[PDB]
């Protein structure tokens, strides 16, 4: 039916609504009369995955809501068909990991096309990473960590890419609650990047230590959010005012608050993770006295450190052998 | 009581019934023990003095002799009667860890 | 950075110490 | 394990004091007394042993 | 063009020529002028390369038969004319090597082979009725052309490396390495060339060509793999091994005097101990250089990696001649920092701290500081540094077992056989507990890390990577392992990490989620 370009050659006619219909028509063609249909089946699963990969970031300043409904419907039909088929799709996800690593191997940052974000999102949809090891979501997790601290955050395009990478990793650990040490360094990096404008805290060694947001913030309360519009963020971080900078800052500050309340309470070195974040957030609240969220985060982490115990360890108390 | 050699000591020997010598770090210090009090310190080495020992009354122009071995090749002899001044030394083919005399 | 030579004065200093 | 032999006879180990489980780094007899032996170890405690 | 070139070649190699020899000899000046005019103006002719090869073969036959060997009677213009044509061909080859806009691959990459084969055959073909190999004037002119031949920006490659000049790279491939005498005579002519003033003011500048010329582990003084000869009779060149080493020493220090840039600074620091330090008669001359590189305290933000690179050469220099850097463990304690785990050079430093912290004369408080600071650094770190920090803490706790109170304090244990007063006292002291570890202390012995405890590894026990978390489980496991082969644990990278992850031992089948994230996929949809 489709062999990674046959679906393109077939359904490269209409815009958005007919694409899901042609996918459902190919699905009705194969599995109804499936007396031998397995290789064509697993093939067009792989073609649908690769098809949303080469569809997700082309040109989204045409009909945005039609894109949104056809990709939402495409992800629903993908998950609903691939519930019965894991053992052909996961090979293709593995090869996509192995090839985007080779993309990153040559290009410094700009081989990271913005379909990789929704790639991580949809494998986080079709599997819960509660478990320790998993075949496709652990290479995704070391890739997401490699991009959290192997790329150089000086463009706000890269900073927003990192903000949604922290979004994906917190939705990864919503049920497994493990400790990614690298998101701590990402928070440490960008939360002082936005007020470095360096003579107060020494060792983060930021990449873009001159940018940051000034001392005349407008204190508007209707500021924006995540903006799942990476095609729009690519334009915004070149025609950027300070407004998208403050939006990305409030996004990463609320994900910081979320990850404090969800993960770092269950770690014995929590009082050792929240000294420097507490330092830079104190620098926020005594630099501006404007954003109430640094005072909120200060108050809740002070309550957490004051009302935990934080006693020494007794790890080597072994039960005696008989 | 306690005598605060500031460096981690490597050896402590007793010269008189009263004064003792502790080596550790680049120097050695001598301590009067009836008065709890330091009175000489010689830092004539490059690396840490590893060991000391002491001689008395033997057939010598020196009536007493403290020799000191110091992880840089050197062993030196200091005369306790003129203010622990160094009088002779040997250089060896590597870091000297311990020394003694007859 | 250095711009003087490669001298021998650490050797000389811990010869004379 | 402090082990005291007699000198000039390596085959007769006279007594094996089992000191601390840590390494014992210095062992010397008293210089006035004869029957006490001072052993300090990596246990941050020295011990005087009557032999 | 090609027609006149091939006809003049047949006439020059036919039997003999006088006036036609004069014409085909003055034609080489026209070929050089045409190439010098078309330089960055045509850049694709190949008739220039044919003219260089043909004039090479013509002057080779002319140096075979009618060279300027000697004279007997009244042949006092033939020798001068033949040596004039040979010297003009050589000068045109030197101008051809010096004058090239970029890697044009003909006008320099063939002129180098032309002057090389010319001097290689002109080892003989003189008055020398002995065992000479005297190219020295032609060779000195060759290397002064090779260092004046500045290309656009391939010299001093601002990422890394030394110099990407194509003919200099080809020289250090096959015209510097594969013998003994020409590199030695190169060093001798270099250390005669660095002494007249104008040439030394030009030669302390383009040092990257020399870095690319030297950093290859294949020198004639290096006894690891030695070479053969191509020259007919080498004139006691391989004999004076002292002269090669002394020349290597003095040109190394004299061009290390000149215009240090940071990239080639780090390059010579990285090759300082395994490449050049055996090829010094007195390696104590570099001691001031690398001790100031070690205590380099600059305002530049990438000038914090150079102590870590000076450590290897400085420690090998101390070990070979026991000199002392004072406050050594204080400086080694301040050298560990959050930069050191994100840096490119971790294994090169940790396989040296293996030696530095295995010393039998340092303190339990010192090892406690060195592992508590390393753990507070490793809580925000890549797994590349996690998997080399935690077996290092294992081996240090195994070698200094008093440091296991940081892992297991027995005062904070509630056994069922306790006095009510004992459990009362336990509750009051674990409420009135505060750890005394201070990261801003500079002194390892004065850091209260033994009096503190070590929570960072227990927090690290829940890690996203299963191999990393099961490696951190060993600090709740017992200590039956003696050591861990740190050089087997050291250089695990992101790339090799996911390489082994894709090429792991077994292969389970992937599972699916019964979670039904229909509308809200992430919190960002």
């Amino acid at each position: 039916r489709t062999h990674d370009a046959l679906l393109d050659q077939v359904k490269k006619l209409d815009l958005d609504d007919h694409p899901k219909i042609v996918k459902n028509i190919i699905k009705a063609y194969q599995p109804k009369l499936a007396e031998g249909n397995k290789e064509k089946l697993g093939k067009f699963t792989a073609v649908l995955l690769r098809h949303i990969i080469f569809l997700s970031n082309q040109n989204y300043l045409k009909n945005v809501q039609s894109f949104k409904r056809t990709q939402n419907a495409l992800i629903s039909i993908l998950k609903s068909l691939s519930e019965k088929y894991n053992r052909e799709l996961s090979e293709e996800c593995r090869d996509y990991i192995n090839e985007m690593q080779a993309r990153y191997k040559k290009n410094h940052f700009d081989a990271l096309s913005n379909g990789d974000l929704v790639f991580f999102s949809i494998i986080g949809i079709l599997f819960s990473t509660s478990d320790q090891y998993h075949l496709v979501i652990t290479p995704a997790l070391i890739l997401m960590s490699q991009f959290l601290e192997q790329i150089k955050f000086n463009s706000l395009k890269r900073i927003a890419f990192g903000a949604v990478l922290v979004r994906i990793v917190s939705q990864y650990q919503r049920i497994s609650k493990r400790y990614i040490p690298e998101v701590v360094y990402f928070f440490q990096k960008i939360l002082l990047t936005f007020i470095v404008e360096p003579l107060d805290f020494e060792n983060i060694r930021l990449d873009s230590y001159e940018l940051g947001l000034p001392l005349d913030v407008d204190f508007t309360k209707k500021r924006s959010t995540i903006i799942p519009l990476h095609t729009l963020s690519t334009m915004d971080t070149e025609a950027h005012p300070v407004d998208q900078c403050v939006s990305v800052l409030l996004n990463v500050m609320e994900s910081l608050d979320a990850t404090i309340s969800t993960v770092w309470k269950s770690l014995p070195a929590f009082n050792e993770i929240i000294l420097p974040i507490q330092q830079l957030l104190s620098a926020y609240t005594s630099k501006y006295s404007d954003f109430e969220k640094p005072r909120n985060i200060l108050n809740k982490v002070e309550k957490l450190t004051k009302f935990t115990e934080h006693i020494p360890l007794a790890l080597q108390n072994h039960k005696p052998v008989s | 009581y306690s005598l605060n050699h500031d460096q981690p000591v490597e050896n402590v020997i007793a010269v008189s019934p009263t004064q003792i010598v502790s080596c550790g770090g680049n120097n050695f210090k001598v301590w009067d023990l009836t008065s709890n009090k330091k009175l000489y310190e010689r830092g004539n080495f490059n690396k840490a003095v590893t060991c000391l020992d002491y001689v008395e009354n033997f057939d010598s122009p020196m009536q007493s002799a403290l020799i000191a071995s110091s992880l840089d090749g050197h062993v030196k002899v200091f005369d306790p009667l003129d203010n622990f001044q160094v009088k002779f030394g040997w250089k060896f083919s590597g870091p000297v860890l311990s020394c003694a005399v007859s | 950075t250095a711009t003087t030579t490669g001298t021998v004065t650490v050797i000389l200093s811990q010869a004379l110490q | 394990l402090v082990s005291v032999y007699d000198s000039y006879n390596p085959r007769t180990i006279l007594l094996s004091i089992n000191a601390s489980t840590h390494p014992t780094h210095v062992t010397k007899f008293h210089t006035q007394d004869n029957k006490i032996l001072a052993t300090a170890s990596d246990d941050r405690v020295t011990r005087l042993w009557d032999i | 063009d090609i027609a006149k070139r091939l006809t003049a070649a047949g006439d020059r190699k036919q039997y003999n020529s006088i006036i036609k020899l004069i014409n085909e000899l003055v034609i080489p000046e026209n070929v050089t002028q045409l190439e010098e005019d078309e330089t960055e103006k045509n850049l694709r002719f190949l008739v220039m390369s044919l003219f260089q090869i043909f004039r090479k073969l013509f002057s080779r036959g002319d140096l075979t038969l009618p060279s300027s060997k000697k004279s007997t009677l009244e042949k006092e213009q033939f020798v001068n004319w033949c040596r004039k044509v040979y010297e003009a061909f050589k000068t045109k080859l030197l101008a051809i090597i010096s004058d090239i806009p970029f890697e044009t691959s003909l006008g320099l990459d063939s002129l180098d082979v032309y002057l090389q084969l010319a001097e290689l055959e002109s080892t003989h073909f003189a008055s020398e009725k002995g065992a000479p190999f005297f190219p020295n004037k032609t060779f000195r002119k060759l290397i002064i052309a090779l260092w004046s031949s500045n290309m656009g920006e391939i010299e001093d490659v601002k990422s890394s490396g030394a110099s990407e000049n194509l003919i200099i790279v080809e020289f250090t491939e096959k015209y510097y390495t594969k013998f003994a005498d020409i590199q030695y005579y190169f060093q001798s002519e270099f250390n005669q060339l660095l002494e007249d003033p104008a040439y030394q003011d030009l030669l302390l500048k383009n040092v990257g060509k020399w870095l690319a010329l030297v950093n290859h582990d294949k020198h004639c003084s290096s006894v690891d793999a030695d070479l053969e000869i191509f020259v007919p009779n080498p004139p006691q060149a391989i004999e004076n091994e002292s002269k090669f080493k002394s020349n290597f020493e003095k040109n190394w220090l004299s061009l290390l005097n000149g215009q240090l840039s940071l990239q080639q600074y780090k390059s010579i620091l990285l090759i300082l101990h395994k490449r050049i330090i055996p090829h010094f008669h007195t390696p104590t001359k570099l001691m001031d250089f690398l001790t100031d590189s070690y205590n380099l305290q600059s305002s530049n933000k990438n000038a914090g990696v150079v102590p870590i690179l000076a450590l290897n050469g400085l420690f090998e220099l101390m070990k070979r001649f026991n000199l002392e850097y004072p406050n050594f463990y204080m400086k080694l304690y301040q050298i560990i920092n959050p930069d050191l785990m994100h840096v490119k050079y971790r294994a090169r430093f940790f396989r040296l701290m293996d030696v530095f912290l295995s010393s039998t004369h340092l303190s339990a408080h010192l090892v406690a500081s060195f592992i508590k600071k390393l753990a507070r650094l490793t809580l925000e770190s890549p797994p590349s540094a996690i998997v080399t920090v935690i077996p290092f803490i294992y081996n240090l706790i195994r070698k200094h077992p008093n440091c296991m109170i940081m892992l297991h304090n027995p005062a904070f244990i509630s056994n069922p056989f306790q006095t009510p007063d004992q459990v009362a006292n336990l509750k009051t002291l674990k409420e009135n507990y505060v750890d005394p570890f201070d990261v801003h202390e500079s002194d390892p012995e004065l850091t209260h890390a033994l009096d503190s405890s070590l929570w960072e590894l227990a927090s690290l026990m829940e890690h996203y990577h299963p191999n990393v978390a099961t490696l951190a489980k060993i600090f709740a496991q017992p200590f039956k392992k003696l050591s861990y082969n740190m050089e087997d644990f050291l250089d695990w990278n992101y790339d090799s990490l996911l390489n082994a992850e894709s090429s792991r031992k077994l292969k389970t089948l992937p599972t699916l989620e019964f979670e039904a994230f229909t509308n809200v996929f992430d919190n960002e949809d």
